[PDB]
């Protein structure tokens, strides 16, 4: 058996747009190997 | 040439064996 935490509340972050492009065809195009991880949100063109 | 000029938007377009070099010797 486990004893689980809880939601607290509707807590409303919301996130916003950078700035910047990138073309680097490697596969890891920043610091590591995944991406999903190391890419901003929603950029601005 | 302003059809190359429209299909290249967005492109944007030996230092880290330097580094390295020395450590090999080393």
């Amino acid at each position: 058996t486990l004893i689980n935490q809880h939601i607290l509340k509707p807590a409303p972050p919301p996130t916003e747009i950078p700035a910047r492009l990138q073309v680097k065809p490697p596969q890891p195009a920043a610091m590591k190997i995944p991406n999903r991880p190391t890419l901003l949100g929603g950029s601005a063109i | 040439s302003d059809y190359e000029r429209l299909m290249l938007l967005l492109s944007d377009r030996f230092m880290r064996l330097r580094f390295v070099e020395a450590w090999r010797k080393k």
